[PDB]
RNA sequence: AGUGGAGCCUGCGGCUUAAUUUGACUCAACACGGGAAACCUCACCCGGCCCGGACACGGACAGGAUUGACAGAUUGAUAGC
């Protein structure tokens, strides 16, 4: 059968959009004494199953839990 | 020059070596032989109806398309 | 009471559903303790294609293997077979919600491949729609043996070995006792008096192309036994050439 | 594990829901 | 200028549920109704582009699509250009123009001009 | 009894337009596609985000690859794309 040609052109797609790569967020979370004694920084979230382990975010303002979406002041 | 007369075609290749190409003899001397470049603009039907069709890539504006309007496709 | 009237109205918003932001109480369904009966208030036969990948992006994320494998046997694979039969071919978002289904594979193949082979009434249409979708993704290694011998143990129809022969087709490193299983899904077929379809062979070409590192000499003249009952003027040369240079172990 | 295996937050967002409901015609507002 | 007996002074102090009175039908079955989102979404916009300019110079234009919106007294004074299907239409917002949709200034047609047949 | 004359409505040519989506042209071309098209229908035009396989090679990842995500600010859009 007759062939097609195959036509080139070029534009380019190489520059797409990628969220920032934030390296080694643990010790953001804990300050750990010179004795050995840890103290957490941020808010621990008390809901029904994302307890004990899960943190809240710092806002400006209130606090945000990244699993079951509980919001403050 | 007068026909008849025999023509050779050689190429510099590298170091000076003459590569032999072409071999033949000399035809008509004349300016009014017109010799003609083609050129063949491919274009693509993506929506077809009986007898009439809808052609892209073939042009990319539109009164590119207007000036070619005589020439049969 | 009022929490009916909420659930009511997203009703008609789910199936007139094309794009963009969802109401927030549809969002929060798996967080929630009775959620089957929520769901049935929504009405998820009457929503539109592009609503159903939403609904399922939603119970992928949202943890609970066990909550999110009993909404794709109720509500997500029935209307892939609704569309198939229907359209002969599928929906773009019904297709692209299969992908963002696989982000649980434990639920995915619990929910969604085994109970489809296990029903019998799975058409050949059916099986290279869903079976193509598992080429696309990347499927870890124990998941995607612990399908593989399943379907291997399995009833035997023309749309089960097109799953298996493309779980194959991803050429990852097989745990031992789930070759011993292929095997012998194969040589079932050694006294089998029924004409076996070509997609049957080519299964056991990919079998044999990639595995035949991994096959000890009692089963490999087995399978010899096996293209000397059920030949093939194509392919069955092919197995015998594959076989004859292979290097064990 | 295969073979072998066969509210005050809801109010919250329930307001919210008529919140947004009552926004996106606002026939008041100067 | 005046408006239906009312000037434009009394206009912009007005209730909103007085203009419901103060227009034409349509303009007031829509204002029962409700302004969508994106037309509330327009109206805060035009808000900001007028109160974001020097003294003596006319604001700058807004572009929008919203030509199912309907003038308030609120955008008099106000440019905006309005989409008609193809290219937009920067047009200034008088006190005239108020009981009127924004459809009505950008016309999305171009009027005809016979050429001389062919073959029929 | 009309139509052909008049106004209007609709179909096909033709004419415009960014687009005025469309096969059939003396019966079987001519309110045929149940086609009364604001949206959908829509095939047409002007715009704008979005991602588009498997395979082989080279890079990053457990000192997170990636998914999902409340509110606010963006463009013609309640774009955690
Ligand atoms: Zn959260």
């Amino acid at each position: 059968a007759k062939k097609r040609k195959k036509k080139s052109y070029t534009t380019p797609k190489k520059n797409k959009h990628k969220r920032k790569k934030v390296k080694l967020a643990v010790l953001k979370y804990y300050k750990v004494d010179e004795n050995g004694k840890i103290s957490r920084l941020r808010r621990e979230c008390p809901s029904d199953e994302c307890g004990a382990g899960v943190f809240m975010a710092s806002h400006f303002d209130r606090h945000y839990c990244g699993k079951c979406c509980l919001t403050y002041c | 020059t007068f026909p008849p007369a025999s023509v050779l075609l050689f190429k510099q290749k590298s170091n000076g070596m003459h590569s032999l190409i072409a071999t033949g003899h000399l035809m008509s001397v004349d300016p009014d032989r017109m010799v003609i470049k083609r050129v063949v603009l491919s274009g693509h039907p993506f929506k077809i109806f009986t007898k009439m069709a809808v052609v892209r890539y073939m042009f990319f504006n539109r009164e590119d398309v207007l000036w070619f309007k005589p020439v049969e496709l | 009471p009022r929490v009916l009237e909420v659930y009511r109205g997203v009703r008609e918003v789910l199936s007139k559903y094309r794009s963009g932001k969802l109401p927030k109480a549809f969002k929060i369904i798996p967080a929630l303790s009775n959620w089957e009966q929520i769901l049935y208030v929504t009405e998820p036969e009457a929503w539109t294609a592009a609503a159903m990948y939403q609904a399922t992006r939603i119970f992928a994320s949202n943890l609970k293997e066990r909550m999110a494998q009993r909404f794709y046997n109720l509500v997500l694979l029935p209307r892939v077979r609704d569309d198939v039969a229907e359209y002969k071919r599928l929906n773009f978002h019904l297709y692209m919600a299969l992908k963002k289904a696989l982000f649980k594979p434990g639920a995915w193949f619990k929910g969604i491949l085994i109970p489809l082979c296990e029903s019998g009434t799975c058409t050949l249409r059916e099986a290279i729609i869903v079976g193509s979708i598992i080429t696309k993704c990347s499927i870890p290694v124990l998941h995607s043996s612990a399908a593989m011998l399943k379907i291997a143990e399995m009833e035997y129809s023309g749309a089960n070995s097109i799953f298996l022969r493309l779980l194959l087709d991803k050429k990852y490193a097989l745990p031992y006792r789930v070759l011993d299983a292929l095997v012998f899904h194969f040589l079932g077929f050694r006294t089998e008096k029924r004409e076996l379809p070509v997609l049957w062979h080519q299964c056991l070409l990919t079998l044999v192309q990639r595995y035949k590192a991994d096959l000890a000499t009692d089963q490999k003249e087995a399978l010899l036994e096996l293209l000397r009952l059920q030949p093939h003027p194509q392919l069955s040369p092919e197995i015998r050439r594959e076989l004859q240079s292979a290097v064990p172990r | 594990k295969f073979y072998e295996q066969y509210s005050n937050r809801l109010q919250e967002v329930l307001n919210d829901y008529y919140k947004e409901k009552a926004e996106n015609c606002v026939k008041l507002n100067t | 200028f005046t408006y239906r007996g009312v000037d434009l002074d009394q206009l912009l102090d007005m209730s909103y549920e007085q203009l419901m009175q103060l227009y034409s039908a349509r303009q007031r079955r829509r204002l029962n109704r409700g302004l969508r989102r994106k037309q509330h979404s327009l109206l805060k916009r035009l808000r900001k582009a007028k109160k974001e300019a020097p003294p003596m110079e006319k604001p700058e234009v807004v572009k929008t699509h919203l030509r199912d919106m309907i003038i308030l007294p609120e955008m008099v004074g106000s440019m905006v250009g309005v989409y008609n299907g193809k290219t937009f239409n920067q047009v200034e917002i008088k006190p005239e123009m108020i009981g009127h949709y924004l459809g009505e200034f950008s016309i999305t047609y171009k009027p005809v001009k016979h050429g001389r047949p062919g073959i029929g």
